[PDB]
């Protein structure tokens, strides 16, 4: 819903408000022209007559689109049909090469999100395109994007995933640009100083990106002032201590990244209490990183979503028993741990709805040593590659779980379901037979209960 | 049961609950004991224009009397005079928007000396000052903090009331739909067009819903035949007072002014 | 008279006592069950704690739906079993 309403925005579709478009999307999903699906209500999608029945209505329009995704197509279409469309959209395909210039005049809408082997864009690709109002290139495979002075009316500029290193300077003159995503930029390097000149900016994003605000020589965002939301990756104490005092600057940043970070052996929540707007963070090869402390001390900011990855010395994350800043988490994500041995905290998580453990094998189990539950609201559990796992928790009620799935996991032992549960949430159970040999089981005939009623082999 | 009075009369904005009120009461009557023997309920809110011969049908109908077609208008409102003075009648007006005189359109003004009553309900208190109602009004008040919260729920369906609902649970969107309730001012028109356009709202939607709906209310459903049916108010005002009523929209709200 | 009436595809929200029909209370037997494509038109209508989705075909149904459409001979085609074929 976010992406398709970030467009929408851009589009002009909607006055500048978000809301607008969630109601936009409430009123189809209420007249089933579209069906909302997925662990997470997050997602739309469309029924297959449905979709045919509005490709039937654009070309009954006289406002024709170039709609080719997710058709396997190995080379992109003919130069001469992109003449007179206003929206195209090559999602999916497997482009490798886009040489052509072609005429459109008319178009104010590209995508070509999910394209992994393009590459290779002719420079001058977009002298024509000067009404083009969302560009998209998400998931593409293009180091270098070709100058774009011809892009007047440019709105949304989406370059997540991709291999782009260095940004064409091009960029900042582009006086109408709203939205600028470059997330998980792998190979981007490229300093922003000269984004100064994007006054007209309101979002940008650098969430995971390899390269960001390194030191503070780069802490110029104050020039930004039209800006609401952005997400970059901190490096440095240092900075966080630049950082740590009320201005929209730091109050701004609705998540955070944290690579290579030096210094910061420890981090508090009380730290972070300064950025009003953070939900999410991720933490990735902080190789002197100890302790967390997830203090009482409660935050007007949220935390959402939570992923640690790659850490060789974490060990544990001290959480206050009665109440404390996680209790608003929705997703966890934990993997490539391998010194981490406390994950207790987890029974304490009363909104929780995703889990994501994967090899850290320094996990004992997920919850090691009121009339309630101890995960009330969870929806999805994944396990992957845990190799000296034992169990995942004591014996608890999930009656609430929608799927559960488990794949490499030779040393897991048992799981807490079991047939004392009421399911009517549960959709569907993926793993391994071998895990299934190696289960324990609260009773016998859930040898063949839990398999015959929801376990789906890989 | 105990006004001096015979006329009683009953005002309060759009969609307080007037005309709920009149149905709750003539349900009620059949429930007690009264010397009354026709309790008559009349739509004058068809139109400003004051359609006498459906209301002239109506009151026929509700005296067991022939409806005589080609009959004059002022034969039958004499008629009905004549009819109607013979017994101790109970006439429940709607939405009333004009001063009408009642012996034209077959009523007999209630006086002292018979048992007859006459309620009539209508947004403005001139009308009701104008039908020499001044004695025995009553201002028709917008519903209470927590009466608005349970007219509010019983809006919602059986999931998206699941959520709201609960307590001992806490959760930031019970927050966000009393917010939502909240802005409806506890008019109960209000309470239930803004509950049936978010009687279908998912757990994590709430909180954008009620923060836009703090601020404006032209991107929530249902909302525009509410502005349309409140909207003659505006329109019965003169120019001056419709500029001077659009003047006092810029004021910040929930703020009393001079 | 205890009832039921059955609506089909009601588009906008309509007024019952308009057209003759008492609204059901819990006081009385009667029943009113009404279809509609959109869930907006059900929720005005007071049916909110009492709405069903109809979702679509199962896999196997509606296969089954697409052979008994078929004529005699195509049908003999893509029925049998045992036999394999594209
Ligand atoms: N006490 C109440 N509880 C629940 N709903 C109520 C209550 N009072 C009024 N309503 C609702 O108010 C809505 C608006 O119609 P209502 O008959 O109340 O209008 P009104 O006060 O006569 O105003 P006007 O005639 O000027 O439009 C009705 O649909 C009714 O369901």
């Amino acid at each position: 819903k976010e992406q398709l309403i970030g467009y929408w925005l851009a589009e002009g579709l909607l006055l500048n408000d978000s809301e607008k478009g969630y109601q936009i999307i409430r009123s189809l999903v209420s007249a089933c022209l579209l069906q909302v699906s997925g662990s997470m209500s997050s997602k739309v999608k469309m029924h297959h007559v449905i979709r045919q029945l509005g490709l039937w209505l654009v070309n009954k329009s006289d406002t024709k689109f170039l709609v080719q995704p997710g058709m396997a197509l190995d080379n992109a279409p003919s130069a001469e049909e992109w003449n007179e469309a206003t929206r195209i959209s090559i999602m999916s395909n497997n482009i490798t090469e886009l040489s052509f210039s072609p005429k459109c005049k008319n178009v104010t809408t590209l995508l070509m999100q999910n394209n992994p082997n393009l590459n290779k864009m002719s420079y001058g690709f977009f002298r024509t395109m000067s009404s083009l109002k969302v560009l998209d290139l998400s998931h593409t495979a293009i180091t270098s994007l070709p100058e774009c002075d011809a892009l007047v009316a440019l709105e949304h500029l989406n370059l997540s995933h991709t291999h782009i290193m260095r940004l064409p300077e091009r960029l900042w003159l582009l006086k109408e640009l709203r939205h600028l995503d470059l997330s998980v930029t792998v190979a981007f390097e490229d300093t922003m100083n000269n984004c100064s000149k994007l006054h007209k900016l309101k979002v940008l994003n650098l969430f995971r990106s390899h390269y960001g605000i390194r030191d503070v020589d780069n802490l110029n965002l104050d020039s930004l002032k039209e800006l609401l939301f952005l997400g970059i990756t901190i490096y440095a104490e240092d900075v966080l201590k630049k950082l740590n005092m009320p201005r929209p600057l730091a109050k701004s940043t609705h998540r955070l990244n944290l690579k290579y970070c030096a210094e910061m052996q420890s981090i508090k929540i009380s730290d972070l209490s300064h950025m009003e707007h953070l939900e999410e963070l991720y933490v990735e090869s902080c190789y002197d990183l100890n302790t967390v402390v997830a203090d009482a001390e409660l935050t007007t900011s949220q935390l959402q979503f939570l992923t640690l990855s790659v850490l060789p010395s974490l060990e544990s994350v001290l959480v206050a028993p009665m109440s404390h800043n996680f209790q608003y988490i929705r997703k966890l994500i934990i993997s490539h741990c391998p010194k981490l041995s406390n994950i207790t905290w987890v029974r304490r998580l009363q909104l929780l709805e995703r889990l994501v453990i994967s090899h850290c094998d320094g996990v004992l189990e997920i919850v090691e040593d009121t009339g309630q539950s101890d995960f009330p609201k969870l929806r999805l559990i994944v396990l992957t590659g845990l190799k000296k796992l034992r169990s995942i928790c004591k014996a608890r009620e999930f009656p609430c779980l929608e799927t559960l799935r488990v794949e490499d996991c030779p040393n897991l032992r048992s799981i807490p379901l079991s047939c004392t549960h009421n399911y009517w949430k549960l959709k569907q159970i993926c793993g391994s037979v071998e895990w299934w040999e190696k289960l324990q089981w609260e009773n016998r005939k859930e040898v063949a209960c839990l398999d015959s009623k929801y376990f789906i082999p890989i | 049961e105990k006004g001096d009075s015979n006329i009683i009369g009953v005002w309060g904005q759009g969609g307080v609950g007037k005309t709920t009120l009149l149905h709750v009461f003539n349900n009620d009557l059949e429930k007690k004991a009264h010397d009354y023997q026709v309790v008559i309920f009349i739509e004058v809110s068809n139109s400003e224009a004051l359609n006498t011969v459906e209301i002239q049908q109506t009151i026929s109908e509700r005296l067991n009397l022939p409806w005589n077609d080609a009959e004059p208008i002022a034969k039958r409102a004499r008629f009905l005079i004549k009819a109607l003075g013979r017994k101790r009648f109970v006439i429940l007006l709607d939405d009333v928007r004009k001063k009408f005189c009642l012996e034209d359109v077959g009523i007999p003004t209630p006086d002292i000396n018979s048992q007859s009553k006459l309620i009539l309900t209508s947004r403005y208190r001139e009308v009701c000052f104008q039908m020499n109602a001044q004695r025995s009004l009553i201002e028709m008040q917008i519903l209470g903090n927590d009466a608005s919260w349970e007219l509010f729920l019983s809006k919602l369906s059986t999931e998206t009331s699941a959520a709201v609902e609960p307590l001992g649970s806490q959760s930031a969107t019970r927050e966000h739909a009393m917010k939502i309730a909240q802005s409806c001012g506890g008019l109960p028109l209000a309470l239930n067009v803004i509950g049936t356009a978010v009687a279908g709202l998912e757990e994590g939607e709430w909180q954008s819903a009620a923060d836009a709906i703090a601020t404006n209310m032209d991107n929530i459903d249902g909302v525009d035949e509410m502005f349309g049916r409140l909207k003659y108010s505006f329109d019965r005002l003169t120019p001056t007072q419709q500029q001077c009523f659009l003047y006092c929209t810029l004021f910040p709200e929930y703020g009393s002014i001079s």
